[PDB]
């Protein structure tokens, strides 16, 4: 028992289109016809009217000659063809039957403009940060700059439907705009993530705009002081870590010193503790134009090792506060290093020397050390990369050994050393030979 | 060849007797029609000629009248009951419905629940910023934004778009943005998006401060 | 008419102490005086009492010959010498005259204690933050840790007295501690300051406390900075000066701008030449406490190939000179990178993903990019080392592809792809099969 | 050698006509005196023997005994009328005091005024951190507090000074701090200090956060 309108959208202002109409529910050629039509908030205009056969055709003054009621009975259609488009013809159209109009159709919107279809930009509103109270988070989305009408607007792909607030668009010269909001708990959002799904039909503009939040952290006192001096504190080689006969010296050294700032007085602090460094001051060196500083205060392996702070509290004339900085790890679950070895490829066998790099993989941290041994002791040109993280989070380095010919095949043997804190006592090493 | 709808709108709760007249131009013999059209659909023919009721209508509804003037009487309004309506001449060419009436359903009131949104970092690389502020769920809708740039003042370039009370929920949630110049609001930094409404006899407000986030 | 008493406050439980209750006002040889006592909320306890000569001195119970009252009639002063001080005795001791019992004095209050003067701490109060509402913030100031009594609490110098509450010390180990609440308006107190003053006689700490509210967050760092910018260019993306359909932008962007420096007016020279950028001005970005304006104008391939100069001269207000920094090339003569492959390690086999590393070597300059190819397209995982001076004077780069056992087996194909100037046609790429 | 005050405390409104007695272990033939206590002050002489009231004091103030017991009737409190009153057995030595009652005055319900505070920057540096909570202008003393953690719990550590009926306010105002471990208060954020007094059958609350600034 239903009759749906069909084709009719933007129009420029004069130009013409044919709205249909289309029925179906019983017999159409026993029925009289109307259309009727809508503008923006206002009241019900009726406008043609035929009749079963074809034989009356109504009109009225808005549209006299200049839009023109057609039927087809026998294929279920009534039809209008909008001619001369005044703007002011610009709404929606039903299409009605008589009895005493009962059954009125869906309705297509025309809209007699001048202005260009021109796509809208859509702008993600969360929050800006807070305390997420309340457990209700509401969002928004901002649709901006869109002609003509309308667009559809979907939370999460319509699968979010709660509580959302789409709103009524709006005309600002020649450009739409509107926005929606949506009502949810605020656990689910920083997790489980919400995207803004839009499309203006005219146009074809399919669109999903994820609302990620920001990072209301107040970081942002970074500065350098370029009066007075500032002071840089180094960690130890891993080796001297590694290795327990050699003491892991911590250094940390000042730079920008004149010919005032005297001997600065440097004081360590293992954990909030302060200690005796070992006279760690060989101090100013006339540099560029400035002196320097330095302390190299030894420590115990195993303080490191354990995680330890290191504070470099220091106290001179010109200073306007006693400056120190710490330097605990790289911290973590300690991973090590898969660590292997691959020979001189095919393609490069015939050159002049070679290349055997040692290819250490997927460790933690960073902190590692190491080197080759050809014949059975420390040999030259290894060079090391430096570690470079990986996809999964873990880093990895490639030794390059370099040598002759004759050296390689003369199977005399070399060696990577790998030293790192995850590997069995320190250490580990694998070997290549022709 | 012209009729007129009483009251452009009502705003009546469920068990409220509610009645809307019609008065036509000249004398049209019991040949109007009131049509029901509910939000975001097709209308839908209600009563025929004098009263009559069409096949699938309420006992409550009820027309009445005979030349200027026609009623419509429904005694108690409902869910199924919010919508506009207007009457449609039906005497003689060219047809002329009346300007309709917008039954708005009362329920009590309750206060907003705004919350601003400071403009995207990607508007404001291309110029502009829209600073949005959702004022919803609340009833009525009587209520006055006032933004302030900083300090306190309000300024144009405010969009104010309201919505249809809601059918199960029965509020309006209007939202309220505004545009305005990039750097203009970086010379600002605090924007208030104060709210008055009756609910609260103090204003509602919520704002930021410009900082990184 | 008055009689008021003297010295007696804090002793150890045992040892001693003599009060002189000190009378005026009449005559004083002609009055019977006690000394009557009460303790912590407790009732009125009789004690010593002599007589106008002296000689009747009737004592009690809790005091026999423990405390003796003198007497010194002539210079108008009664007295109490507290000996064996049994903890039980701390309170406040009156001093009345008989007649029956009239005129009683102020009281001095000793304290059996075995406890150390402890001097207190003040814990200004301030409201967590909250709306301002009511006009009525009410302050308050805390005292804890103090021994023994009493705390004189005093609010901006005993100036506010409209409504102040001071509370009842409590005695929790050993220790005393109370607070002290202040009803004001709102207005006055983020403006006019309010300082708790308070002194314990006792250790002689007067002490003023500023109530300041609580301390917020995100604050300006507005670090301070001198005589105007400094602006950095930086060369193109070896990248993007070698693949043909790319178009190579030079950068120069300035830092140290204030919210003074205008739009800077970019120009740049192409061999003492100037040309039109691409108005190339995203400009201005509120850092840390300054802006960034930026300057990345686009240049032809061979330009920077063939080797040309690139000046970015500037001008603003504030500037004392119209500074420019060109970015030419790196000069010497060209070297290709041998460019090799080497398929995952014999020892690594069973594992879930495996590493395809692709080794090129001794070329020059840095200036060098690369990428790899699963099946015939862009893949992912794969990271560059950076480039590092070998033995000669040359560098070399591994690339690092990660994928699975099944992808490799299958003999899907992956290649490696190298671009370099000295290469041919600036560019070569070599490929590994399983 | 020994005599009791009757009610150890009376809460009387302006213009009722009190009285305490004062009973005593032996015969002492109109031997005692009333002293008045006001509070923070020494004892003054109300009256002595039976009765004769003692110069500079108010027709109201009225005494009566003979051996075992002893009156002191007051037609009509006051503000002059707040403090403690105690007979003095003066028969023979050892002379010895009643117990003393307190003269509270009534002045009609009034609700208090509750404050939290969060423990100051400089104490949570020292480790401890006192949660302070003031209840000040109340009437009657009869309320009860009660901290709440983060979720819901009293807890231990709560040190509850009230104050003495302000003189013209008449009003007590207690206080009511909370000391805890520095980290244990870091590892909760909500604190809910309720309280419960009879002027309003729901409970007073006041609270907040931690992550206030
Ligand atoms: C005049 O005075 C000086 C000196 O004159 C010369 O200066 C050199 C640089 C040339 O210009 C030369 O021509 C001049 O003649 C001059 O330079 C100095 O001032 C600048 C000011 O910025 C200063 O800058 C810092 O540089 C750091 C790098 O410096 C190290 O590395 C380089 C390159 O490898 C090396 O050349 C340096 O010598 C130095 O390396 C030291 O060297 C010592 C010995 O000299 C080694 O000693 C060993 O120590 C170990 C134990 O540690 C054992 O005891 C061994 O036995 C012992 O031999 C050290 O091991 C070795 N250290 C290392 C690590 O190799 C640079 O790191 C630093 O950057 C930090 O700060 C910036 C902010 O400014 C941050 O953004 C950075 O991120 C970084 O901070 C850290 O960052 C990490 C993350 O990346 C974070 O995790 C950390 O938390 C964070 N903080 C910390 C504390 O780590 C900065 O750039 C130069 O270093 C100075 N020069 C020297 C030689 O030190 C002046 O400019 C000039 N005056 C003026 C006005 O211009
Ligand atoms: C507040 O303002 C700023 C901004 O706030 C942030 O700053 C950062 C740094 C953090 O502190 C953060 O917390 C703040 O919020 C702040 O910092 C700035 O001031 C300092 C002042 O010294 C300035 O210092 C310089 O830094 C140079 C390094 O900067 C580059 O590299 C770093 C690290 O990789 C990177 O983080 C930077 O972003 C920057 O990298 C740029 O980034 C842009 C995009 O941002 C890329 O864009 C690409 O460009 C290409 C074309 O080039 C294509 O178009 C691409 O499509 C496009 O995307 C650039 O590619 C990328 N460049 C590079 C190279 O990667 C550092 O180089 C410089 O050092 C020179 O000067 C010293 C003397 O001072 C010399 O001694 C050095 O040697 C060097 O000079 C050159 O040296 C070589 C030899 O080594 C010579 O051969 C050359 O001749 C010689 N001259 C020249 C001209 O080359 C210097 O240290 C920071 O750079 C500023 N920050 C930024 C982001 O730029 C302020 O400190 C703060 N204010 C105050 C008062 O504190």
């Amino acid at each position: 028992v239903k009759l749906q309108e069909s084709g009719a959208e933007l129009a420029r202002p004069g130009a013409s289109v044919k709205m249909s109409c289309k029925a179906s529910g019983y017999t159409f050629t026993t029925y009289t016809i109307h259309w009727i039509k809508q503008r923006p908030g206002q009241g019900l205009e009726w406008i043609g009217y035929i009749n079963p056969s074809s034989v009356y055709t109504n009109y009225n003054q808005r549209f006299k000659d200049k839009a023109t009621l057609t039927r087809d009975r026998s294929s279920n259609t009534a039809n209008i063809h909008l001619s001369s488009l005044t703007s002011d013809d610009s709404a929606v159209y039903y299409c009605v039957r008589e009895g005493e109009v009962p059954y009125w159709g869906q309705g297509t919107t025309v809209t007699v403009s001048s202005a260009k279809t021109t796509p809208p930009s859509v702008y993600p509103l969360a929050p800006g940060s807070a305390a997420q109270t309340n457990s209700m988070v509401t969002l928004g989305c901002l649709v901006k700059g869109y002609f003509p009408e309308p667009v559809t607007v979907t939370w999460n792909s319509g699968s979010l439907s709660s509580g959302v607030h789409t709103f009524p668009a709006v005309l600002q010269s020649d450009l739409y705009t509107l926005s929606s909001s949506v009502t949810v708990p605020s656990s689910p959002r920083p997790s489980e993530t919400v995207t803004c799904n839009v499309a203006h039909p005219a146009s074809s503009t399919k669109v999903d705009k994820k609302i990620v939040p920001r990072d209301c952290g107040c970081k942002p006192c970074i500065c350098t002081v370029p009066e007075v001096s500032s002071v840089f504190i180094f960690p130890p080689k891993p080796k001297d870590t590694l290795l327990i006969t050699v003491t892991p010296k911590v250094t940390c050294v000042v730079v920008d010193i004149s010919k005032d700032d005297p001997e600065v007085q440097f004081s360590w602090f293992v954990d909030n503790v302060e200690v005796h460094t070992a006279q760690t001051q060989p101090r100013e060196e006339q540099f560029n134009s400035t002196f320097r500083v330095v302390s190299a205060l030894p420590i115990m392996h195993q303080d490191w090792l354990n995680g330890k702070e290191f504070k470099c509290r220091v106290n001179s004339a010109a200073f306007p506060a006693p400056i120190e900085k710490t330097i605990s790890k790289t911290k973590g679950k300690p991973r090590a290093p898969q660590v292997y070895t691959i020979p001189p490829p095919k393609e490069q066998m015939a050159k002049d020397k070679v290349s055997l790099t040692c290819m250490i993989t997927d460790f933690f941290p960073e902190d590692i050390t190491v080197e080759w041994q050809s014949d059975g002791q420390a040999p030259e040109n290894y060079k090391n990369t430096q570690p470079i993280m990986d996809t999964d989070g873990s880093y990895f380095v490639y030794s390059k050994l370099n040598v002759q010919k004759s050296n390689w095949e003369a199977g005399n043997t070399f060696t990577c050393s790998v030293l790192h804190e995850g590997l069995h006592n320190h250490h580990t090493e694998k070997s290549l030979s022709h | 060849k012209c009729a007129h709808t009483v009251s452009k709108s009502m705003s009546m709760s469920v068990g409220e007797r509610v009645t809307l007249t019609c008065k036509a131009s000249e004398n049209v013999v019991t040949y109007v029609s009131w049509y029901q059209q509910k939000p975001e659909q097709s209308p839908k023919l209600l009563i025929y000629g004098a009263s009559n009721r069409y096949t699938g209508v309420p006992d409550r509804f009820t027309g009445s009248g005979s030349a200027t003037d026609f009623t419509l009487t429904i005694s108690s309004v409902q869910a199924e009951d919010l919508a506009d309506y207007h009457c449609g001449q039906g005497y003689s060419y060219p047809y002329t419905f009346g300007g309709g009436t917008k039954l708005e359903i009362k329920r009590a009131d309750a206060a907003p629940t705004v919350s601003i949104f400071p403009p995207s970092s990607e508007q404001l690389t291309s110029g502009g910023a829209s600073v949005v502020c959702f004022l919803n769920n609340f009833y009525p809708k009587d209520i006055n934004v006032k933004w302030k740039i900083d300090g306190s003042e309000r300024q144009n370039g405010v969009l104010n778009s309201w919505t249809d009370q809601d059918s199960k929920d029965s509020t309006y949630s209007m939202s309220s943005t505004l545009t305005l110049t990039k750097d203009e609001y970086e010379r600002h930094n605090s924007y208030t998006c104060e709210a008055t409404h009756k609910t609260s006899t103090s204003p509602i407000v919520k704002s930021f401060n410009r900082n990184e986030c």
